[PDB]
């Protein structure tokens, strides 16, 4: 079928410690090869491949354009940060935690947001990091995450296995137990 | 609920145009004369050899700058300006900063602009003062809006506007561009007598919202 | 509150 | 670091298909429907207090279209190299028989941003309740995409997510069936 030609433009606002440190990266990508970019830390455009060389010097020569890109950190990045803060930064969705079965215990933690989370296993109140395996942090694409954290065990009659989940949506940790 | 341009009188609309398109700007001058405890007198240093009377809100302020080299930036006027002597006295509220407190390098403040939701071109303003009065900043943004959007022309399509001055810290100052407090600068400009001053580097940006 | 976009620039010729 | 907001847009020829959207830590905040000329929020709730003028998007796209033309020539009409997708079919949560769930088809690491996805229940195309995201940006400038099919776990059923892409010889069919 026909050859394709692709043009991409990305403006990335990186925020550190709330809105204290802000870095703006304007990237231009032809097909899959970034060609020129504006890094707020640099203060002016720079070509990343010979193809962007013409664009970096033509743009760097327009004072008002650069004044604008430099101030973008505030008018653009900081501004948009405050615009969605209530439903992005502050978004909190509690994970649904389930626990179920030489054995392999499974701690299912799903439907939570943000992606930041801690899932620890416990054998009779004693932590066990060994033999622990996981799917890693899965991003569902709908503003929720999931993850399975398994523990390889030799369940003796009586032992109590607990899965503890620490996540910002809940003040005190979430725990679900399993009795062998 | 912003005030409407149609609530102002042709005079107010005229005095609004005049002061924002023609602010009084003098660089570095001294005054060793308070007047009424709340003003500083700069003799013959106003427009056309006139004596200049910078009015402040509290005596503390006039005091603060007395006998110091200061920079002046702000709306000026004559009507209702208390006379000091034989010569004509030109008035101005606040708009006073210390001449010696200049930034390392010039500061550029960006301003987002929307008209009924439609994003327009971004505007820029600059200052090299380490500390600038909200007045200097407001005036500079209104000049652009005046030229670009005809905000103070009686028959322009814009009828409502709001200017927001965002600080890097969660602070924010704002003005309803049609919420003048009278039709004479003597009244209108009393909003600046507090001589509110911001640290230029602490400023983030400006957001402008206009409505037809 | 409105999201602000960054305007794309015309490449050199 | 903390968070990243990305304004990503692209224009593709000869398709003449474009895109404009906002990303927050990997999740779409919203995109502009080029046809409808309206902005579509990823979660309706976002549209309650935040707003964006779709007009602003179209302006940008017209320029991107113009720059694609310029880079196509400046590059000597060198086309994009197809990069087939990595397709994976996950489940919204641990499947239990008869218990409501959602089949997630994750299309990843591909380019150009043109794809044809089809869900098949027991070998028949499905449309009942299926949804999808637009192309999401990757740091390697490749794209991500998500498709969803809510379903009722059964032993009498088999599902398939068919993904068609130019960098693929035959479509990539990823299978899913209840494993008892
Ligand atoms: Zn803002």
């Amino acid at each position: 079928t026909r050859p394709r030609f692709l043009w991409q433009l990305k403006f990335e606002c990186h925020f550190f410690n709330g809105t204290e440190r802000v870095r703006l990266l304007e990237r231009c990508i032809y097909n899959q090869e970034e060609s020129v970019r504006f890094d707020s830390d640099v203060g002016e455009y720079r070509a990343v491949t010979e193809l962007g060389r013409p664009d970096a010097e033509y743009w760097n020569s327009q004072k008002d354009l650069l004044e604008q890109r430099r101030a973008a950190v505030d008018t653009y990045c900081r501004h948009n940060y405050g615009v969605g803060e209530s439903f992005t930064v502050q978004r909190r969705v509690e994970p649904k935690v389930t626990v179920y079965p030489h054995n392999l215990l499974v701690c299912s933690v799903s439907g939570f947001y943000p992606g930041s989370i801690e899932v620890r296993w416990f054998r009779n109140g004693q932590e066990e990091k060994a033999g622990v395996v996981s799917t890693g942090l899965i991003q569902n694409g709908d503003w929720t995450f999931q993850t399975l954290v398994m523990l390889e065990t030799v369940p003796r009659s009586g032992e109590v296995y607990t899965c503890q989940v620490e996540h910002p949506s809940v003040t005190s940790p979430l725990t679900v137990e399993w009795r062998a | 609920d912003l005030h409407d341009k149609s609530e102002l009188t042709d005079l107010a609309l005229a005095n609004a145009y005049g002061q924002y398109n023609h602010p009084f700007i003098k660089e570095n001058i001294k005054s060793d004369e308070i007047s009424g405890e709340k003003d500083l007198i700069f003799r013959n240093q106003g427009d056309s050899g006139n004596d200049l009377r910078v009015k402040f809100a509290t005596a503390d302020l006039a005091q603060k700058f007395k006998n110091k080299n200061v920079d002046i930036y702000g709306a000026s006027f004559y009507y209702k300006c208390e006379k000091i002597s034989e010569n004509i006295s030109e008035c101005l509220y606040g708009g006073t900063t210390l001449n010696s407190e200049k930034l390392a390098q010039e500061r550029v403040i960006g301003a987002n602009v929307w008209v009924d939701g439609i994003q327009k071109e971004t505007e820029l303003i600059r200052t090299n003062k380490k500390n600038v009065t909200l007045q200097e900043l407001d005036i500079k943004i209104r000049k652009i809006l005046s030229d670009k959007y005809k905000i103070y022309y009686k028959d322009s399509e814009i009828s409502k506007g709001l200017i927001e001055f965002d600080m890097k810290t969660p602070r924010d100052y704002s003005f309803d561009i049609y919420d003048l407090k009278g039709e004479n600068d003597y009244e209108i400009d009393k909003i600046y007598e507090d001589n509110k001053t911001l640290k230029s580097d602490d400023i983030s940006h400006i957001d402008v919202n206009l409505y037809t | 509150p409105k999201y602000v976009k960054q305007n794309t620039l015309k490449l050199a010729t | 670091e903390e968070h990243v907001i990305i304004q990503a847009e692209f224009y593709l020829n000869p398709d003449q298909s474009g895109e404009f959207m906002f990303d927050f830590d990997g999740d779409e905040i919203f995109h502009v429907d080029m046809a409808k000329k309206e902005t579509v929020w990823r979660l309706e709730e976002f549209g309650r207090f935040a707003s964006f003028e779709a007009q602003g998007a179209l302006a940008n796209i017209a320029v991107d279209k113009a720059n694609l033309e310029i880079m196509t020539k400046r590059s000597n009409y060198t086309p994009i190299t197809n990069v087939p997708p990595e397709v994976t079919v996950l489940t919204n949560s641990p499947v239990e028989l008869r218990e409501p769930n959602v089949l997630i088809c994750f299309i990843d690491k591909f380019t150009p941003p043109v794809v044809n996805v089809t869900w098949l229940r027991n070998g028949k195309p499905v449309t009942t309740g299926v949804s999808e995201t637009v192309f999401l940006p990757r740091e390697d400038h490749l794209f991500r995409k998500f498709h969803y099919l809510p379903f009722l776990p059964s032993t009498e059923d088999v599902y398939d997510c068919r993904v068609e892409h130019w960098g693929l010889d035959e479509p990539l069919l990823k299978h899913w069936e209840f494993d008892a």
